[PDB]
């Protein structure tokens, strides 16, 4: 489900799901 | 950054995993 254009909450939900308990960092600007 | 790579273009598992802690 990751091989598409993922924007906004959509992208964050993909990080959330794939990263699991590791967590992630979301830096839209850098 | 991830916007350019995953929003402006098609994302990949590889790219997303780059942002996992
Ligand atoms: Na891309």
């Amino acid at each position: 489900f990751v091989n598409q254009h993922l924007c906004g909450s959509h992208l964050v939900e993909a990080l959330y799901l794939v990263c699991g308990e590791r967590g992630f960092f979301y830096t839209p600007k850098a | 950054g991830i916007v350019e790579q995953c929003c402006a273009s098609v994302c990949s598992l590889y790219q997303l995993e780059n942002y996992c802690n």
